[PDB]
């Protein structure tokens, strides 16, 4: 899961 | 409310790269030859063009007629009177030309005349001839 | 967050709301006034402190009542009810404690649990604490189920679990207090290296990086926006849709190089309806300029209509003149009207080959973060637990993620090397079968009040079944079972002599050649106290290197090595190993996913226990005998060693508040 992105986090869809 | 900025996502479109498996191929080809077939008409009137730009080379330079400079006039010399005469025939109102013409005479002199010499000059006549034409 | 509202955060919970899981056990509270709730709410989040403050001690109900002040410290009933719910539901009093009150000397009621990976050693803690007999079932030769630490001399790297996705809010935190684990940070520099062997630079890796966080916000537009969630009866994939978002794109880049090229040809039209005009013009006035050359031949003097020509054509031709000025004028502005234009095309290509190659080591990271081909995932779902990350950096365990599944089971009847072969449950009660991995005809027998499943989900999914159900799980479940997915990621070891890297990074990508091996050693780690590093293998890559060797393996490694630091500054391995979670017969596979036509709710159908039929006829409705709890139980916290952890809890919450009832309640 999106979660797991420790390197680059994917930011996309999402909310912040 | 709508897509990240300058992505592209009407609901007609994303039907239409989706109805079959290349329809997706298939209008990124139709475009790809729009593109082709629209680049060369582009060539086509770069051609035809880069002709037409030759044939006015040396623009209108050996037809150009320095200035006659000379001071407007009050008084009608015969010689004046006749030119406007023969003016009138060929311009019907076109008092700037009949002006030009007559070389010294301002724009409303030419109008004056018109009412002054008018039963001598049968401008009546002289006007309706210029319109059967 | 701090105080008493840190702690109603750091565990998880609104800290001036009541959960869906206290108005269970409150409704006296949650349907009353609100006073009492903020008063039950400072109750709790006072509690949660207490111990959050100090971990390493158990948290009595004394000590609690003890350390509140008036009005709180006034009513003891309701202090009682709120301290012994934490405590039942393992959010007080759970991973490694002293205990004050030594255990109940003879215990109550009997639970066999599968396996002892964490989720396993969690709930066994919880219950043994809570007075039960409990014993678990492991497959392998060591507990930690998919925590496994690789170990050798002073090599020290996990292939399985490794990171702690931050403190913040993690049940992690409180059991890193707990537990000598040694959490160094990771820093987030992360340069990537393309095929070549240089790296990219920072102009195009940030308008890459920018592209494909582009190209997310996108497809979830599509989902939730413009409802693009089925296709031909198929739901809609991730990976689809990525690539319907990157079309779309390749698309429009096209119509806008259509339009501008045809302002160019409508305006270049002009040209040629003017430039046409212009040559008919130069056409009437040479003739005219005869006409009047001619005119100016007849010598004066001369009669009046004679000398009337010459002034006549005179002043037409100085019409004529004024007119071609004015268009020379005219052909003049559009004439750079067109060296304007083509001097601003618009963007050539979408992306180039070298930009669509970075964009998918972008979706390489997201197969790694879902652990399968993004053609898999589900669009709606996917990320549907996004709302839960903790806060802060996230964390390595540089002593080895072992280290604590160890831990957790010390003190616990672990019969290891026994392989769970059929779960039968009925109403009067359960038995296991399980045989033992060594030799496989000799056989045990368990009988248990309850039994608690923390089977992987790829082994729940063997087709044909290696473990089975006596009677057959019902459809509810099976199908969920189907319908979720479990998906793979393997690691790659690499121990050497010395560091031949830059010390001062943690990771660093290798973009890959194709689209197909995208995933394929994407990603290095500088982790540990030696020199070791650790690659990635990821996305359909992964699968399929479970197929090639070990050297065929490390030699790609060393070969991207060699590309990005020097053909001599990278020696032979001292040390390698190489995980393959799918061939591994006790996880077949590595975490699960949401599925493409899965959604979290499967989670939750994972997580309810089985409630077997009545033995004799007509007697009435019996308890619930078969419970589950594992990474693939938990809608919140899925994948995960917390996530795990957290269900482990939860089982044993509710295993524990029906085989010894809740006094809480009332
Ligand atoms: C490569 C990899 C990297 C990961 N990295 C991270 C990470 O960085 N951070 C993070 O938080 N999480 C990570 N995880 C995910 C996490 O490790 C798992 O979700 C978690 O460890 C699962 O624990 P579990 O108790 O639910 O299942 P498991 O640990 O799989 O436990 C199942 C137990 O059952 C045993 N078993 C199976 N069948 C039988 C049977 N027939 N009879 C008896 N025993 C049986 C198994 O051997 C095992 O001990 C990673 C996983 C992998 C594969």
């Amino acid at each position: 899961a999106r979660t797991m992105q420790t390197a680059r986090k994917s930011t996309g869809g999402k909310a912040p | 409310r709508k897509p990240p900025k300058g992505m592209f996502l009407s609901q007609e479109d994303v039907e239409a790269v989706s109805a079959n498996a290349t329809a997706a191929t298939t209008v990124l080809r139709q475009l790809d030859m729009e593109l082709v077939s629209v680049k060369r008409q582009i060539q086509n009137i770069k051609q035809t063009n880069s002709a037409l730009k030759e044939k006015l080379d040396g623009g209108i330079e050996p037809y150009r007629l320095p200035e006659v400079i000379q001071k407007c006039n009050a008084r009608w010399t015969t010689e004046e009177q006749l030119l406007a005469v023969q003016a009138i025939r060929k311009y019907g109102r076109d008092f700037q030309a009949i002006s030009d013409v007559i070389g010294n005479k301002s724009v409303v002199q030419v109008k004056n005349f018109f009412v002054n010499y008018r039963r001598r000059f049968n401008i009546d006549e002289v006007l309706q001839e210029w319109e059967a034409e | 967050p701090s105080g008493v509202e840190g702690a109603a955060f750091q565990s998880r919970l609104p800290h001036d709301r009541m959960t869906s899981q206290e108005a269970a056990c409150f409704p006296d509270i949650i349907s009353g006034p609100q006073q009492t709730q903020k008063v039950f709410l400072f109750i709790r989040n006072r509690t949660l402190q207490l111990w959050l403050d100090n971990p390493k001690i158990q948290l009595t109900f004394e000590a609690t009542l003890q350390q509140l002040e008036a009005p709180y410290n006034s009513d003891t009933v309701l202090v009682h009810r709120v301290h012994s719910y934490l405590e039942r539901h393992g959010l007080i009093n759970f991973g490694i404690y002293k205990r004050i009150k030594p255990l109940p000397t003879k215990k109550t009621g009997k639970v066999i649990i599968i396996g002892s990976g964490v989720s396993g050693l969690a709930a066994a803690r919880q219950l043994q604490s809570f007075g039960m007999d409990v014993t678990l079932l492991e497959a392998r030769d060591r507990v930690g189920g998919r925590v496994a630490t690789f170990r050798k001399g002073n090599y020290v790297a996990d292939l399985g679990a490794m990171v702690v996705t931050g403190l913040g809010g993690n049940p992690m935190a409180v059991v890193s207090k707990q537990v000598n684990m040694e959490l160094a940070k990771i820093k987030q520099k992360c340069p990537l290296y393309e095929a070549n062997g240089q790296a990219v630079p920072k102009e195009k890796d940030e308008m890459v990086e920018q592209e494909f966080n582009r190209l997310l916000e996108a497809t979830s537009y599509l989902s939730h926006q413009l409802d693009f969630n089925v296709l031909n009866n198929k739901p809609v994939s991730l990976g689809q849709a990525l690539e319907v978002v990157i079309q779309l794109q390749e698309k429009h880049v096209k119509d806008e190089q259509i339009e501008h090229w045809k302002k160019i040809v409508k305006t270049q039209e002009e040209l040629k309806e003017l430039l046409n005009k212009m040559v008919n013009l130069k056409e009437k006035i040479k003739e005219l300029h005869q006409q009047y050359k001619e005119a100016s031949e007849v010598k004066p003097p001369r009669d009046i209509t004679a000398e009337f020509l010459v002034k006549s054509k005179h002043r037409d031709l100085t019409a004529l003149c004024k007119e071609y000025d004015e268009l020379a004028e005219t052909q003049g502005k559009l004439e750079e009207k067109l060296q304007e234009l083509e001097a601003n095309p618009p963007s050539d290509v979408y992306l180039s080959s070298r930009d669509r190659q970075i964009l998918d080591w972008h979706f390489a990271n997201l197969e790694f973060a879902n652990a399968t081909p993004l053609s898999t995932l589900s669009l709606k779902h996917w990320d549907q637990d996004d709302d839960f990350e903790f806060t802060g950096s996230h964390l390595t365990v540089r002593n080895g993620y072992s280290c604590v599944p160890v831990a957790l089971a010390e003190g616990l009847d672990i019969k290891l090397n026994t392989a769970v072969r059929q779960v039968r449950y009925t109403a009067s009660g359960c038995e296991v079968i399980a045989v033992n991995t060594r030799s496989t005809s000799q056989t045990f027998i368990y009988k248990c009040d309850a039994v608690l499943c923390t089977l992987p989900l790829g082994v729940l999914k063997q087709q044909p079944p290696a473990v089975q159900f006596v009677p057959p799980l019902p459809e509810w479940k099976t199908s969920a079972v189907q319908r979720m997915g479990f998906g793979n990621l393997n690691k790659v070891v690499l121990c050497f002599d010395r560091v031949f890297w830059d010390p001062s990074v943690n990771l660093f990508g290798h973009v890959g050649s194709t689209t197909a091996s995208r995933g394929e050693l994407f990603l290095f780690w500088n982790l540990y106290k030696a020199p070791i590093l650790l690659a990635l293998v990821a996305g359909e890559a992964a699968g399929i290197m479970e197929n090639i060797s070990d050297d065929v393996i490390v030699g790609r490694c060393l070969a991207i090595l060699k590309g990005i630091f020097g053909s001599s500054a990278v020696p032979q391995p001292k040390e390698t190993v190489v995980s393959r979670w799918r061939a591994d017969p006790w996880a077949r596979g590595s975490y699960s996913y949401v599925a493409a036509g899965s959604s979290g709710n499967d989670y939750d159908l994972m997580a309810q226990p089985i409630t077997p039929g009545p033995s004799i006829p007509g007697a009435p409705q019996p308890i619930p005998r078969l419970f589950f709890a594992g990474e693939h139980t938990i809608r919140n916290y899925p994948a995960t060693v917390h996530g795990a952890l957290l269900s482990g809890l939860r089982e044993a919450g509710r295993i524990a508040d029906q085989f010894l009832g809740a006094m809480y309640t009332l």
